[PDB]
């Protein structure tokens, strides 16, 4: 069953991204990043949580803040991510996994576009690149994100 | 802020 | 910088190993793998069974990851991390040597190799494991 | 579309299992098999969607009794298994077939684990093995049963 | 109980379909 | 014991052949198949001894129709398929004649089968069928002539 | 007899389904 | 991305069918074609069905009129066929496309069975065959029509 | 909606 | 005879 | 007859190319494609026009934009494309369109094929191109010299 | 449905 | 919910 | 003219299989 | 706690 493999990677990359963003969160501020964006052409608004519907226009620190709590809440949901072998994956699981990975991608995109400078200072260019390569190679193999969504890093994606 | 999945 | 990177990787691979071993835990028994080994020439002591060593191992690792004083860094953090990763490697070695046929039957060769590839490039990134400990899978590694 | 092929095979193996179980019905009793199991490690609880929901821990003969009428009720259900080309397979058909095949598998495992001695005495091993091999080839080619469900006979499956 | 029979379930023929 | 195994298999293959033939029955017609045959070299004429003595030369659609009705009637016969003294004899004749449906399909309709992507299903069924009849020698080598090269490959 | 063996033209060719098994 | 491909091809073959039938409209009359058919063995009855939930037995020329008007109405429906990249496809789009293609196929079948003489007389057989070949390859790759619907042209399909 | 050998000569 | 046009990509 | 055939095909490939170029329009920019080209040896300048001399040197994004806008109005011209007989110079007009539509294929293959594969549209582009070339071959609507930029590719598809 | 906690495999 | 020069590093 | 003439193209490598 | 003294590598060629 493909589901257990997708589960750990979703967890795996969730961990990697929070770590990487963690290294530059102080350099990602309301003043530096008034909106969640991935280049000039791409801005994102938070929604499809059942708490917040009307997509809200907010800063990158907050968007990433809302996102990670939301994602983490799903990971701790036994009905969504079984901690037991005797518990099946929900019928809509695959769909749930895709939404998470799709938005997690946006953190990669935002960091690359707006914060690559601090990353190089930290000598973390390899770590960000290694994580992203693994991330993209994972999502492409199982079509977990529609390519239309991947536009902001298309040129980068091609070189890997 | 790491999330480890269960052992067994 | 470097400590946080190793921590997340150690946690991430801990998750991967438990999942991967999970697919075959039933087929790794006292009878199937009477000892922790990765082929006849390479044996490990925690003597106990292969099923027991990994159980002893993962419960032990779980205690470390949950240790806020180790994994919020302490000065000996790196050595502790090196100690863990070295032992996690042994699960790869055992699976390849003793249970690889069963893996393909379940069609997880791709997943194991991908996990292994990511893992090996990681320990090589900082040489967190000495060449001799990696001996049991030495031939596979160059091909990657 | 693959519905008719899956249908005829589901019926065919259903017939074979009852025949196979029939030869050893005398050896499967309340005392020998107080529960539905496939070795000490594997016990199964019965639950048909219409009559019995919360799974019942019952003996092997009765579970199979519950099981075989349950499967057969579906086979005689014209709305599930069309006797006419002008009646389509239901949209959830594939899902129904998998559940049937999933539960039918448990009959092989019990026979193999607890009553192989009686099978050998009757010199009926080839029939069981032939039926089982064909069955496993059928479900694997179309992924009709999750790997975890197949756990009780994995080593045997590998030798085939 | 004693329903250990071989039903020999038939699918209808190609005619009658 | 042995009778029951043959019985269940005889019933199972009856189902498989009807399903398989079903995929190409509209393409098996009076115009396409004026006779029941397995290539130019092998034609079959219908007879069941009780209603039809003198074998009738008929089309493939009609032959197979006569056949399945004859076969289906016996499977529903509790005196034959619960054993009677002649059970084996009855089973062999059924199996011998069911084989001919395979032969017609391979020879006359294999292109349509591949197009419908049912070739694997046909081959799997045939493989199972031939291995079944050979183990108990339920069909004579002479009857298998139309597909002997294929059988050797199995 | 129900089964009849003919004597084919030598213009007859190998059946289509045999070169599938080639 | 896969949706956009289905859309443009659906429009393209629709255009091709209207052109091809246009060349032979004079040969398709109530007297020549009193009913919608693809040979004596295959007749079709029209239903929208929202506007007509009971299939109507009518002539081939008129059905094709209902068909082509019906199909075009859907093509001009922005909620089904987005005119903006910013308007997503409906959840059921594929199902809709499959329905159109299933019915568009019937025009090929009618032309081939009843008016192939007229096609050749106009020396347009290659174009009809070219249009049909592209059409069949498209639907087979994406399973847009079930094998049972394709029966009337099975022999032709086998040749291409 | 759907219910119950001349042109084929061109392709032979 | 419609010759239905899909939209120019620049409009799309 | 043949005119109706060229008409539907011109419109159809107009549709196919626009969706296909559409999939990579964001990756075809002023910075990436300062000129309309199909490999180093093949550059194109836009012209409409009459006494064509010193036509326009433009970017690939702008050139293709100018093109589709130009093509689209001819398609909307009832006197050219009866929705009324076809005009006599119709063939020449179709040839000019088809000749210019080809250049979009050429640009995509030469400059943006990596993006196509990543987008998993390689099969679709190849299918469209194959049909397009087969269409123009029957009536020589594009001379071999114009097809030069993809001659090696054309050879594999056939 | 199912919850966790071989003298024939010798034949093979 | 949806609507510069770091790539120089890869030269 | 509207068409001007002035290391192998890389998309051709995809076809060399 | 390690001490010294090809059933899967056929897969990689
Ligand atoms: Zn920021
Ligand atoms: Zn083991
Ligand atoms: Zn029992
Ligand atoms: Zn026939
Ligand atoms: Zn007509
Ligand atoms: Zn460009």
């Amino acid at each position: 069953d493909l589901n257990e493999w997708i589960a750990v990677n979703t967890v795996d990359f969730f961990n990697q991204i929070n770590m990487l963003y963690g290294t530059i969160t102080e350099f990602c501020t309301e003043a530096s990043c008034p909106v969640m964006s991935a280049g000039p052409r791409y801005e994102y608004h938070w929604a499809d949580g059942t708490n917040i519907k009307k997509p809200i226009k907010c800063s990158a620190p907050k968007y990433i803040d809302y996102l990670m709590t939301w994602v983490q809440d799903q990971l701790d949901d036994e009905t969504l991510f079984p901690s037991k072998i005797g518990v099946p994956f929900p019928k809509n699981f695959m769909s749930v996994a895709k939404t998470i990975l799709k938005r997690l991608f946006r953190v990669y995109a935002h960091i690359y576009h707006q914060h690559f400078d601090s990353v190089m200072q930290l000598q973390e260019e390899a770590h960000l690149n290694t994580s992203f390569k693994h991330f993209i190679f994972f999502v492409q193999e199982f079509n977990l994100i529609d390519r239309r969504e991947l536009a902001p890093l298309q040129e980068l994606i091609e070189k890997l | 802020p790491q999330v480890q999945r269960p052992s067994f």
